[PDB]
């Protein structure tokens, strides 16, 4: 019945379950370094947080640079673990590697919505398409409310509001 | 591995990152180059605070030459040697005599610092040295009389 210390704070992705890492031990933001980092290893960070399996794992901190202390390093995993800590360490605290080698993960679901046309890989008039699970994929064409279109649109930002075209 | 910031007194206050166990084979030890490169010794001489002045090169030793030896010379030489500064600079060979190879060396040497060695050195192409001008020192011997701007 606690918010806990040591939550896997994922930010800088624009979603629940994208971006970098964060650990929040001995009462201290950080992030974690790059070293070895594997795709075995971002299967455990990504069902912590109860998104699921994971997708990609990418490192040197593309997502975003940590201000924070580099707090763990050379992390390697058996992948099947319910606390981040509980990974095969070398050590804890001292890192051989500086910012600019954090780590960032992907989660099973970072969903994302484009409108796409064939000139434009984004354009304010298109098809809708959704990502999920590292898929891109059409969205259904019945039961759409003018509100249903409303929101898209001004989730894109396009305009305040939209219709359907039947072609 | 060593994280030393560059203005350390001794390496034993450096920042060091220690690596797990794990090292490279012997072959790859590393030498450092200090630039100090230069023995002087006083020889044939009474007491040790004065002796005839000599640099060892090339493995061999040789006498300096009194031509283009001033006063202060003898002062950083007499520091190095920690006798405290030449009270007055002895003239001719008057203690002297030997090693016949003579090495052209003509110190340049403000005397501000501490080791003689640090002072340039220019010796290339040098003019030769008459006999018996065989450079010299006779130091105060104090040990308690420092350098000081302008006896
Ligand atoms: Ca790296
Ligand atoms: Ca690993
Ligand atoms: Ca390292």
């Amino acid at each position: 019945a606690c918010i806990e210390s040591g939550q896997l704070r994922l930010v800088n992705g624009g979603g629940r379950c994208a971006g970098r890492v964060e650990i929040y031990h001995e009462g201290s933001w950080g992030t974690i370094c790059d070293d070895s980092w594997d795709l075995s290893d971002a299967h455990v960070v990504c069902r912590q947080l109860g998104c699921g399996e994971a997708i990609n794992a990418t490192g040197s901190a593309h997502f975003g640079e940590g201000t924070g202390p580099i707090w763990l390093d050379e992390m390697k995993c058996n992948g099947k673990e319910s606390r981040i800590w509980q990974c095969h360490s070398h050590g804890w605290g001292q890192q051989n590697c500086r910012h600019k080698e954090d780590a960032g993960v992907i989660c099973s679901e970072f969903m994302s919505l484009r409108l796409t046309s064939e000139a434009s890989r984004e354009a304010c008039a298109g098809r809708l398409e959704v990502f999920y699970n590292g898929a891109w994929g059409t969205v259904g064409k019945s039961s759409m409310s003018e509100t249903t279109v409303g929101v898209v649109c001004r989730q894109l930002g396009c305009a305040d509001k939209g219709k359907i075209n039947p072609a | 591995e060593f994280q030393c910031e560059g203005h350390e007194s001794h390496l034993s206050l450096c920042p060091v990152a220690p690596r797990p166990e794990g090292t490279c084979s012997h072959s790859r030890d590393v030498g450092v180059v200090c630039s100090r490169y230069t023995e002087i010794r006083l020889v044939n001489g009474k007491t040790p605070c004065e002796g005839r002045v000599e640099l060892k090169t090339l493995g061999a030793w040789g006498s300096l030459c009194n031509s283009h030896w001033d006063i202060e010379d003898a002062h950083v030489l007499c520091q190095q040697l920690k006798c405290g500064v030449a009270l007055s600079t002895p003239g001719g060979a008057r203690f002297g005599k030997g090693n016949g190879q003579i090495w052209r060396h003509m110190f340049h040497c403000t005397g501000t610092e501490q080791h003689m060695g640090d002072c340039p050195v220019t010796a290339l192409g040098a003019s030769l040295c008459p006999s018996e001008q065989v450079a010299s020192v006779i130091c105060s011997g104090n040990q308690s009389q420092t350098l000081s701007s302008c006896v």
